[PDB]
RNA sequence: CGACACACGUGCUACAAUGCCCACUACAAAGCGAUGCCACCCGGCAACGGGGAGCUAAUCGCAAAAAGGUGGGCCCAGUUCGGAUUGGGGUCUGCAACCCGACCCCAUGAAGCCGGAAUCGCUAGUAAUCGCGGAUCAGCCAUGCCGCGGUGAAUACGUUC
């Protein structure tokens, strides 16, 4: 907005793990407001990973999403008769806010059939370092690098 | 056709396979198989020999089906497009039956709209 | 559509003509504004001139169409067409 | 379903009950 | 006729749906059906199933010739 | 005023699995109600009909809310997706449902696999989504309108445009 720097919503840390971050991704999940369901298909596919993977899935998903943390996205600056791409240091709120917004983005790709399902194993992967969710993140952030011509134009 | 008149596709519910028939539907469904005693669960393709003409003969005499089910709605129209009445030239140009609307929607008896 | 408690209704009048006619000696060219009434089994052969807010369209009834109403043999629209 | 008849929430969405939706 | 290129016939029983066995020949030693000839309505007098009607309706109606005169 | 080869606007439902169905189990509000609200009983698969108790209404009724939950089914199909269309079969109101009412049941199940250029709303209990009341009213083509609550996000660097 035109008046001063926004708030940061805190949210309620989950009921499970006692973290906000847990808090923060159902929400993506939740649709329609359906906290209910989307609270399962989370510790759900918190289950699936559990048994295909026994270490505490709380830490996976703790680390798949540092790697689809972006570190350098490009934002279009149009100065005089062009808009350049120029790449800017994106933030820590937005990282988060852009890895919370492909692994469902790339879950919802996912080709099998159940939520949960789908859910988990985009976790993983993150956590190895494989599926589209790190996709967007590593075509983003090279972009950028392959924009690295525009740096002076930041902001 | 192992169902009279037609071929039932398999792998699926007999209850609800039965509707792939003319004139077959759900609230038909579980009439024959309740009349055969049919457990609905059970696949088409599961069936038994004996079942299948209890499944299939019942069904075969106590309702019309297919052909001779289009056999007759087509008279009871061709009729009214004979003795011409309002449903008569609803059907005679292929326009709206029910008092349903005419300067736009009604684009299922109209089909895609032909230009101008 | 009307109900089956309540019998098939004709307006009584355009009832009286028909009949008149069934016994005492048809047919002659009724003008009827009877559109409700229903097409009846003493009728077929007359021929009622039903109206439709203009004119009287003739209409000679036959063993092939009664069931339904006297508004649903004399057209309101006349439409040839767009174009 | 909401639009659809032969059903409990199809007639609940339009307020009348049947044979799926009993009273 | 040439050996070789014809499906050989050999006698054939076909089944109808009516119980009706047709003691044929045939390409296939076994063939079941879901009408025979002895069964079917053209062929069966004047078997009209489920619409032998009469074409009663529309002069017919007549619930209630209640109506005066 | 409901026409109808077309050309826009505002919605309903959707195209599915974070879904459809069947059954079972709880949780609102603000309202409305006397040839009104309709308990409970019974007929019918039903709309509804017929009996009948109660309420000038913080009693009594409409009345159940739905999303939800607990179970079972549907295994990726133009399908148990959609309910357009049409035939057939009636109700109910009304003097009278033919153009022209809606509610019930059967069978048919059309287009539609997220939609070009262009464009709309919303910043917190908001958008999203579930359903419920009332006024207008014999019935009402209401997906409307005004209201009512239930569950419940994302995001705002910044002001160049
Ligand atoms: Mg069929
Ligand atoms: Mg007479
Ligand atoms: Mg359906
Ligand atoms: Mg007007
Ligand atoms: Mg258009
Ligand atoms: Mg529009
Ligand atoms: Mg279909
Ligand atoms: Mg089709
Ligand atoms: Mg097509
Ligand atoms: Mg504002
Ligand atoms: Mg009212
Ligand atoms: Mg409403």
């Amino acid at each position: 907005a035109r008046r001063r720097r926004a708030e940061v919503r805190q949210l309620q840390p989950d009921l499970v793990y006692g973290d906000v971050l847990v808090t923060a991704f159902i929400n993506k999940i939740m649709r329609d407001g359906k906290k209910n369901l989307a609270a399962r298909i989370f510790y759900d596919a918190c289950k699936i990973i559990q048994e295909k993977t026994g270490q505490e899935p709380l830490k996976v998903f703790k680390q798949a999403v540092e790697n689809v943390k972006p570190r350098m996205e490009v934002r279009s600056r149009r100065v005089g008769g062009a808009n350049y791409q120029v790449p800017m240091e994106v933030s820590p709120r937005r990282q988060q806010s852009l890895a919370l917004r492909w692994l469902v983005q790339a879950a919802n790709q996912r080709p099998e059939r159940r939520a949960a399902v789908r859910i988990a194993h985009e976790l993983m992967d993150a956590a190895e370092g494989k599926g589209g969710a790190v996709k967007k993140k590593e075509d983003v952030e090279r972009m950028a690098e392959a924009n690295r011509a525009y740096a002076h134009y930041r902001w | 056709a192992r169902i009279a008149g037609v071929e039932i596709p398999r792998n699926k519910r007999v209850d609800v396979a039965l509707t792939y028939i003319y004139g077959i539907g759900k609230a038909r469904a579980k009439e024959a198989l309740e009349k055969t005693g049919i457990n609905p669960a059970t696949r088409v393709k599961d069936l038994t020999e004996a079942e299948v003409v209890r499944l299939r003969e019942y069904v075969e005499n106590t309702w019309k089906l297919e052909g001779e089910l289009r056999a007759e709605v087509a008279a009871n129209i061709k009729r009214l497009m004979d003795i011409g009445c309002y449903r008569g030239l609803r059907h005679r140009r292929g326009l709206p039956v029910r008092g349903q609307r005419t300067r736009t929607n009604a684009r299922t008896r109209k089909g895609p709209r032909k230009t101008v | 559509p009307r109900s089956l408690k309540k019998g098939v209704f004709v307006d009584d009048h355009l009832l009286e003509k028909v009949l008149e006619l069934n016994a005492k000696g048809e047919k002659r060219l009724i003008k009827t504004w009877s559109r409700r009434s229903t097409i009846v089994p003493e009728m077929v052969g007359h021929t009622i001139a039903v109206y439709n807010g203009k004119q009287h369209v003739p209409v000679y009834i036959t063993e092939n169409m009664v069931g339904h109403k006297l508004g649903e043999f004399a057209p309101t629209r006349t439409y040839r067409g767009h174009g | 379903g909401k639009g659809d008849r032969r059903t409990r929430r199809g007639k609940i969405w339009r307020g009348t009950y049947g044979k799926y939706r009993p009273r | 006729m040439k050996e070789g290129i014809h499906p050989k016939l050999v006698p054939a029983r076909i089944i109808c749906g009516c119980g009706n066995v047709i003691e044929t020949y045939s390409t296939k030693p076994e063939i079941y059906v879901e009408v025979c000839s002895k069964c079917h309505p053209f062929y069966t007098g004047q078997q009209r199933f489920v619409d032998t009607e009469g074409r009663v309706e529309r002069f017919q109606r007549r619930y209630g010739d209640s109506y005066r005169k």
